[PDB]
RNA sequence: GUGAACAGCCUCUAGUUGAUAGAAUAAUGUAGAUAAGGGAAGUCGGCAAAAUAGAUCCGUAACUUCGGGAUAAGGAUUGGC
RNA sequence: GCAGUCAAGCGUUCAUAGCGACAUUGCUUUUUGAUUCUUCGAUGUCGGCUCUUCCUAUCAUACCGAAGCAGAAUUCGGUAA
RNA sequence: GAAUGUUACCGCAAUAGUAAUUGAACUUAGUACGAGAGGAACAGUUCAUUCGGAUAAUUGGUUUUUGCGGCUGUCUGAUCAGGCAUUGCCGCGAAGCUACCAUCCGCUGGAUUAUGGCUGAACGCCUCUAAGUCAGAAUCCAUGCUAGAACGCGGUGAUUUC
RNA sequence: UGUACAACGGGGUAUUGUAAGCAGUAGAGUAGCCUUGUUGUUACGAUCUGCUGAGAUUAAGCCUUUGUUGUCUGAUUUGU
RNA sequence: GAAACUGCGAAUGGCUCAUUAAAUCAGUUAUCGUUUAUUUGAUAGUUCCUUUACUACAUGGUAUAACUGUGGUAAUUCUAGA
């Protein structure tokens, strides 16, 4: 329950449906951050401590998240746990 | 937008570069506006200067009442067609590109709108608050 | 947080997800994808459409354990006499006689 | 990793979006515990 | 979102307020004619069954059962149904409904009592208001007490007592 | 065979399979294409490109040397069985 | 084309806040001339598009000083590309 | 990319480059000032322009995924399944690439200029200046950021037997 | 010579939008025989329906893997 | 006798002269070509079941306003749950 969150409350972890394309699972501790980072997938990355403190206003605000979003990135994702689209499509013609 | 609109205005895509013409939405008697300026914009080399829904601009009328043509005056943007978005995240588009025309004040001419507007152009207009039935 | 639904397709549009259409007589449609979104526009009929909910509704499929039985029900039995009646008098009154 | 969405209610007391919510681009990181196998010690020099 | 809830059998009724979203959260996506498993809605209601029986959204505008949607729409209304009374022979008027699926938009729930808990509540199963009138017709009044009709009704009528001044009537 | 057709597209007969080759698929090109919203604001200039198009029916202005203008313009229609 | 010095005058009064005659000293080389040194066995010879850099005699943006600067607006000047 | 033993890892930083910009609204304030008409700015806040460096969650664009479905003509006796028409045509189309058509990010110290000052003689007075000195700008030098001198450099690992 | 790598197969993800086959009292209808009909029968009919959100494709720069098969010492060159 | 149900009325009135040129309208016809609340006058022994162990006729059925009580909305001759 690494994506779920004190709204959310649903157990899932960060990883979307099949997985992070190109990537993998994140079956370890992680860092999330606001927008974009430089550099592509799979490559190494330094995280590195501020030069300067900065208070901004813009900066300093504790942020909670509400929910994030676990659905596939290999498509047009619509369902978030493998439960919700079992939840929502029903049985199959393979399933039980 | 920057005289008589109140409060700020969040960036919003610009679906109308000057030589548009978008629909007139008042009872003004104006037909279409035909957008040859865009107020507080920018300079590039080359740049159309573009107008975005809530924006202000210096428009013309090419069907109307023959008083209101071959003249200049200021119009709002209360539709979009171009898909744009809004900080909760959704992308959302108008059917036309529709405005009203105005007095430099931000103040309205026709007593009506005919069609829906936007909050963007509704939260920034106060007039055009009062005479929009169905916003966004 | 609000989860919204397709007026096309039907499926759940979350937060961001797809696109959102004001037609002229102000009437809201919403769609997940691209796909729903140009069906719509093609003026397909979503009943016609295999995979939407509404087809799926219309030509009812799949709905079985949902048209089973099920059981709801309450028990009272109860004896709260007419008001200002002296309820007092209307117990002794009612074992009645047959 | 890669990227995704998230929700979250904004607090900036004077933003138009004030209290509203927000969707928002976030990017994600592997980074499992690094493991310590070395120190180094500098010195200062007039060459650097 | 307040809650308006009911005890069908002793004809007691009391509201009762819940913030706290997520307790309030087992009622969405829910429609009228559902029940409810109250160890949900706090330990309080623990093994309370409800049902949805309407309320009002903000705006307060009314709900109506079928209409389906979590949402507010405009309906073209006649005689004989919720939400609706004629002002004149044969008039009809469109008028906004909300939804009969609940949604966070509500202000107030309405409840229904269907089996009762562990806990007593404190204006509910506790208190118990009596029913305002009692049987007029002929066998009415014999099937309300089983009379079996020989038994003579006029002396089965209920009375009510009432003073005036230093004189009590009946 | 399709169709109005010696058009275009596909085949029978006959004749070919000749034009250095291999591996890749950067920039730039040459040739074929697509682009949200706007719509000539580009430019000497709509250069280019795009739009139109068959047939049946309906409808068709100025003006004219009465022969025209004229497919004027503007419309609806088309499969299969 | 641009900037000086003298200060009769303009500026209600007051030469020089802001201007400035008669004169006079200069700078500049995106004006035009004047000349004809260089290229006539050829340095592609309008304009635009485009891209870079440089100049400051600064239109704006930074900080100042002055006023016939109350405020607002504006004008003169400095450091400034 | 040869050669400064070989090979590998981690670093230093000469020198060179450098970057951010401008506006508006709220508030200050119908305040200061003014007879009035009119009417500011400093701090605080929310956004915006031009610029730059990324980035593809989302949305849009692209389609030889020739992935799936549809359609015309013809050819394989028919069916199934297919071929040909310079990618035959059409709808949807993942992946990637990509867009102020999308989203994110764009640092803070010092020394100065003009200028306004302190102390202060020359010149018993007076003077920001002569000696000495304070404050100071979109400037400057750093900080930061990008290269890393292939003839600038430090630390560390392993260093071959037929 | 091992949470080794590879080629397939499985599972997840994703795209299209309901496969072939078979069946039906779906179907504007149409023929042929007689026992000339008190659903008379054998068939044929664009299409519809059910099995069937099925079938197909899915890494070629998707995720994953207790299954299967196979691979794991060729060449050159370097010294203070 | 409030309220409320129920029944009736709200289609008369009053106003205006916009359209309307064989339309309206006028006089004169027609319904053996139709509908008509009301008023007025006439008009109804028949209703059940293979027809002795029999059907409530000394009269069969609930479901609602008003009311009580819990509610929503800035807001209306709004109204919801019980
Ligand atoms: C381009 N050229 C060319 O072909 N010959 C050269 C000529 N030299 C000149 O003196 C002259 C006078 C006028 C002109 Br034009 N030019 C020409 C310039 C030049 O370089
Ligand atoms: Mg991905
Ligand atoms: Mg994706
Ligand atoms: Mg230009
Ligand atoms: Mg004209
Ligand atoms: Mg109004
Ligand atoms: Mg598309
Ligand atoms: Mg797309
Ligand atoms: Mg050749
Ligand atoms: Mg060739
Ligand atoms: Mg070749
Ligand atoms: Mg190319
Ligand atoms: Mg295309
Ligand atoms: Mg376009
Ligand atoms: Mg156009
Ligand atoms: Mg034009
Ligand atoms: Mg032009
Ligand atoms: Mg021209
Ligand atoms: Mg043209
Ligand atoms: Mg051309
Ligand atoms: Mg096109
Ligand atoms: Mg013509
Ligand atoms: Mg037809
Ligand atoms: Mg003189
Ligand atoms: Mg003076
Ligand atoms: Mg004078
Ligand atoms: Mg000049
Ligand atoms: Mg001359
Ligand atoms: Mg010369
Ligand atoms: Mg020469
Ligand atoms: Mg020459
Ligand atoms: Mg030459
Ligand atoms: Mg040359
Ligand atoms: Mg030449
Ligand atoms: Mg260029
Ligand atoms: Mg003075
Ligand atoms: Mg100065
Ligand atoms: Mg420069
Ligand atoms: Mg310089
Ligand atoms: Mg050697
Ligand atoms: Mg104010
Ligand atoms: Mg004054
Ligand atoms: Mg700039
Ligand atoms: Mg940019
Ligand atoms: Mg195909
Ligand atoms: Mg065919
Ligand atoms: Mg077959
Ligand atoms: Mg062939
Ligand atoms: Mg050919
Ligand atoms: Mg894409
Ligand atoms: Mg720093
Ligand atoms: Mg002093
Ligand atoms: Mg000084
Ligand atoms: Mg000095
Ligand atoms: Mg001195
Ligand atoms: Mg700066
Ligand atoms: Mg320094
Ligand atoms: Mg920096
Ligand atoms: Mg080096
Ligand atoms: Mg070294
Ligand atoms: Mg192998
Ligand atoms: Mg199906
Ligand atoms: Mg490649
Ligand atoms: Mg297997
Ligand atoms: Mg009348
Ligand atoms: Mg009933």
């Amino acid at each position: 329950a690494n994506g779920a969150t004190s709204f959310d409350r649903t157990k899932k972890t960060i990883t979307p449906m099949g997985g992070f394309v190109h990537y993998g699972e994140i079956k370890n501790d992680f860092i999330m951050v606001k927008g974009c980072i430089p550099g592509n997938r799979k490559r190494i990355v330094t995280l590195r401590k501020s030069l300067y403190t900065n208070t901004s206003r813009k900066a300093l605000e504790e942020v909670s998240l509400k929910w994030i979003d676990t659905a596939s990135k290999f498509g047009k994702g619509r369902f978030q746990t493998p439960a919700e689209k079992h939840a929502f499509m029903g049985t199959l013609k393979k399933d039980l | 937008s920057g005289n008589g609109a109140q409060g700020t205005k969040f960036r919003i895509s610009l679906g109308l570069p000057v030589g548009a013409i978008m629909n007139c939405a008042d009872n003004s008697g104006a037909r279409n506006l035909y957008i040859i300026a865009v107020k507080g914009s920018g300079s590039r080399l080359n740049r159309l200067p573009a107008a975005s829904l809530g924006d202000m601009v210096m428009a013309t009328v090419k069907k109307g009442k023959p008083e209101l043509r071959k003249k200049v005056m200021p119009a709002i943007v209360v539709r979009q067609a171009k898909s744009w978005r809004r900080r909760d995240g959704v992308f959302l588009y108008f059917e036309d590109n529709a405005g009203v025309i105005a007095n430099p004040k931000g103040e309205m001419k026709g007593s009506a709108i005919t069609g829906p507007v936007g909050k963007e152009c509704a939260d920034l207009w106060p007039r055009v608050a009062s005479n929009s039935g169905v916003v966004v | 947080m609000k989860v919204e639904i397709d007026s096309f397709s039907g499926a759940k549009i979350y937060p961001g997800r797809g696109t959102l259409f004001v037609r002229g007589d102000s009437k809201i449609f919403r769609f997940q994808n691209s796909k729903s979104a140009s069906l719509f526009k093609q003026r397909k009929n979503p009943r016609r459409i295999a995979w939407t909910v509404l087809f799926r509704k219309h030509h009812k499929k799949g709905i079985t354990e949902e048209v089973a039985k099920k059981r709801s029900r309450k028990t009272v039995k109860a004896q709260r006499p007419i008001t200002g009646a002296s309820l007092d008098l209307i117990k002794e009154r009612r074992s009645l006689k047959p | 990793a890669g990227m995704t969405t998230i929700v979250r209610d904004l607090d900036r007391p004077g933003s138009k979006f004030h209290k509203r919510e927000v969707v928002e681009a976030v990017t994600v990181v592997d980074t499992p515990p690094v493991v310590v196998v070395g120190v180094v010690g500098y010195v200062e020099t007039p060459r650097g | 979102m307040k809650l308006n809830i009911s005890y069908p059998v002793n004809g007691s009724q009391k509201t009762f307020e819940i913030d706290d979203e997520h307790r309030i959260r087992v009622f969405f996506d829910k429609r009228i004619g559902q029940e409810v498993d109250g160890e949900a809605v706090g330990d309080e209601f623990k093994g309370y069954v409800f049902k949805i029986s309407g309320g009002n959204d903000k705006q307060g505008f009314p709900m109506k059962q079928g209409v389906l949607l979590p949402t507010r729409i405009k309906l073209l209304l006649t005689k004989n149904v919720s939400c609706y009374r004629p002002r004149r022979d044969g008039e009809r008027k469109r008028k906004s409904v909300r939804g009969a699926i609940v949604g966070p938009d509500l202000a107030v729930l309405a409840l229904v009592i269907v089996k009762k808990g562990e806990q007593e509540l404190e204006g509910l199963t506790d208190t118990t208001v009596p029913k305002r009138l009692g049987p007029k017709r002929a066998n009415n009044i014999r099937k309300f007490f089983g009379l079996s009709k020989e038994d003579d009704v006029r002396d089965f009528v209920i009375r009510r007592e009432v003073t005036k001044g230093e004189k009590t009537y009946t």
